[PDB]
């Protein structure tokens, strides 16, 4: 336990391709946009940029969470590590 | 000397024309 | 401390400019220049204070110094006390090329050097100061 | 000229 | 048609892949929901600005430059999509 | 040196909201700095918006949308309400 | 005056001049400075209201920087707005962590 | 008598979260500022207000950093702040690479 | 002049920050961090002062240098 | 040397930078050497980045530079990454770091 | 419509630096975004300095000190040297 996970880490760090599925993400974005103005249109590049920014943000957040979890002498990331990371970043 | 700092020296000290007319009036009087 | 000195020096600058304008008008109105003489003691006391030199250079009071040293349009030189005090103050302060560029006092210094109604001692001091100010430019 | 010939620091003593 | 509860389209293996790219070896089960909420709050903050730009240009389509300005406002400058 | 500030206006506003309350000079300085900061933020956002939309003019629409971009929900709502009220009251008269 | 016409206390002429001399746009419409002055007046009124409340809470009749800091850091929307600014002589909010408290 | 270790600590915490006065002596901070500045340009002045502003900013920064450090220390289930806590806080902020 | 930041001063700053217990290396670590911060801020301030050609760093130079970092300070003429 | 780029030995357009500085609402007046200085700086920085991007593409046995190599060049250079620490690169991936 | 981009200039610089290397379209988009971003940063900081000092002109001094503020040590030194060299030779020519 812990070898295929490292192999997948290595694999996914060698690559750049987006990890969240494109159409579920589109539907999520439309659902969220449905509150601020009814029946909006979106460019495809807008959704692509949103997905790139979201994945970059989440990867940075997982980096900070991993740092905190290692600090606690652990290897498992827990929600309180996320909360501490978002607190120190200054996130609300 | 060198031209640019010669221009700077002119800027700092002037060619005298700012008071050449004053000097001319002094010599006239 | 030092923001306050800059404000006081700016007030002195305004007073000096106003006094120069008033004296010029009085001479144009047929009256002697007295306001410069009245303001001379305070200007002398301020200039003699060494620690205020930095604030003086930060407010460019040398512009008003040159304005006072500039001969009036009637071709009449300023009072000898004013010239002597201003020359002593110029000697007493570390004038650099940037300050001369801001003030442009070199033109008036050259005029004083070339003029003959100026006191010969003031002529020698003007030559010395001009040479000292040309020293950093050439090396 | 005459003014430019004034001595400098690197001139002979 | 209205979209209802599409947050579960961020599948658990997707969050696991994002964690592996982040270097996480072992992941607690409450993370996935945590992350989902975080992502929601992010997108709602970015989209509210992008839409604000789109509405101010008196347009009806959200363009890539609107997203770029919304990100730039948060210090999230993005190269590759214009700028 | 006749340099401008917002001290008298801040004092008038204070006496409009709190009659029996004064303000120190250091707090008046802080409030002046705060006003200048918020002005600078709003004007920079308005300029960026105008340049995005290819316009030479800063109108009340740019100011309103910059307010919406900058302030949080309830605060932005109240501020837009106040601004619209004032603009209509000024425009109705002359 | 243009402040009176809009029923305002902040200056309209000063703000228009600052917008004009700030290199912001080629021309400035007449409804922008009124709107911006109204926003600034609203925000300063809110700030001064909470700071006066905070100063009365301390039984003082004059606002110091401490009360401004307390009013800012105690209001969620303002504290989110002024999230990066530090106030000289403002101090910090009293905050002791749960695990450090004695037993 | 004698207090339990940490009682005077809490008394001091209460006392210092109440006051606003500067906790660094003025002359040492001025000497430090001049020492640092002398490595970029000789013969600089600073206004007294420039030193005051620097001291306010430096103390505010250090207090925020100590708050983050305390949060990290409590996260690790401890009470004593350590250099590794500071390094972790500065890394998470994005200050150290 | 970096030893002028004594141990009691760092203790006081940690107590206002709510810290209950302090290691022994915290003092040197804090001195290093403060030195880095001050180095950056004074470098920016001196850059501004060089642009202004002034014989003093003014409070305006410090305020603009903090605005440059994002550490906006109120109450010093900003 | 007709174009102002030639008179300065540059490859970036001095005239376009001048037009953007003027028709950009930055200041009432613009100098004559500010566009030249800025174009020189921009060209130098692009050359700086392209050197390391070429190095990274040559370390991966590739003839074309892609966003991956730009990401590697930026995140591997201490000064560039400090300059570009708050910038997201699309399709840039991450740095191998275990 | 004639859209403006720095693509040809990046090709020129690349061939100057790496004659046997090519750039993808997306990498050129990134480079264009970078150039625009740096121009915006520098022009905004130059304007801020000009307003701070009650000036209505952007001269090469403002740009130089902006580069001093933005770039780190060695980068600032080299870019300042390059810019002064180019400005000197443009003035001379």
């Amino acid at each position: 336990p812990g070898t295929v996970a490292l192999r997948e880490i290595r694999r996914y760090q060698k690559s750049t391709e987006l990890l969240i599925r494109k159409l579920p993400f589109q539907r999520l974005v439309r659902e969220i946009a449905q509150d601020f103005k009814t029946d909006l249109r979106f460019q495809s590049a807008a959704i692509g940029a949103l997905q790139e920014a979201s994945e970059a943000y989440l990867v940075g957040l997982f980096e900070d969470t991993n740092l905190c979890a290692i600090h606690a002498k652990r290897v498992t990331i827990m929600p309180k590590d996320i909360q501490l990371a978002r607190r120190i970043r200054g996130e609300r | 000397l060198q031209g640019e700092q010669y221009q700077e020296i002119i800027e700092i000290f002037g060619d005298g024309t700012d008071y050449q007319w004053t000097l001319d009036a002094e010599e006239e009087m | 401390l030092e923001q306050m000195q800059d404000e006081l020096i700016q007030q002195l600058k305004l007073q000096m400019e106003e006094s120069a304008i008033r004296d010029a008008n009085n001479i144009e109105q047929g009256k002697p220049a007295i306001f410069k003489l009245k303001l001379l003691p305070k200007v002398k006391d301020i200039l003699l204070r060494a620690n205020l030199a930095d604030s003086i250079l930060d407010n460019n009071l040398l512009a008003s110094v040159r304005l006072w040293l500039e001969p009036l349009p009637d071709a009449s030189l300023p009072a000898y006390q004013i010239q002597k005090v201003l020359f002593d103050a110029i000697k007493s302060l570390p004038i650099k090329t940037s300050h001369l560029r801001e003030s442009g006092l070199g033109k008036v210094m050259v005029f004083y050097q070339k003029s003959k109604r100026v006191e010969p001692n003031l002529k020698r001091t003007a030559e010395k100061l001009i040479s000292d100010w040309t020293r950093p430019i050439m090396g | 000229p005459q003014r430019l010939l004034i001595p400098t620091v690197d001139d002979p003593g | 048609k209205v979209l209802r509860d599409n947050i579960q389209g961020i599948t658990k293996p997707a969050i696991r892949r994002l964690a592996r790219r982040g270097g996480v070896k072992r992941i607690s089960g409450l993370i996935y929901e945590e992350t989902r909420g975080v992502l929601k709050v992010f997108l709602e903050n970015v989209i509210r600005d992008a839409v604000t730009y789109t509405e101010h240009a008196k347009r009806k389509t959200v363009t890539a430059m609107d997203v770029v300005y919304a990100l730039k406002r948060q210090g999230r400058t993005l190269y590759g999509f214009g700028g | 040196s006749r340099k401008e500030s917002y001290s008298i206006y801040v004092y008038k506003v204070l006496k409009q909201v709190h009659p029996d309350t004064g303000i120190s000079s250091k707090a008046m300085g802080i409030m002046n700095s705060f006003v200048n900061d918020i002005f600078e933020r709003i004007a920079g956002e308005a300029s960026r918006l105008a340049h995005y939309n290819k316009r030479s003019t800063i109108t009340s629409r740019e100011i309103q949308t910059a307010v919406r971009l900058l302030l949080p929900g309830e605060l932005a709502k109240h501020a837009v309400s106040e601004g619209t009220k004032a603009v209509t009251k000024y425009t109705s008269a002359k | 005056t243009r402040s009176s016409r809009a029923g305002l206390q902040f200056p309209v002429g000063r703000v228009h001049r600052l917008l004009r001399k700030g290199n912001y746009s080629e021309r400035v419409g007449a409804g922008a400075p009124v709107y911006l002055a109204a926003v600034l007046e609203y925000l300063t009124a809110e700030i001064l209201e909470l700071a006066g409340n905070a100063a009365r809470d301390n039984k003082k009749t004059r606002i110091i920087p401490r009360h401004l800091q307390l009013a800012i850091r105690n209001d969620e929307e303002l504290n989110k707005l002024l999230g990066r600014v530090t106030i000289a002589q403002g101090g910090v909010l009293p905050n002791i962590q749960a695990v450090l408290l004695p037993k």
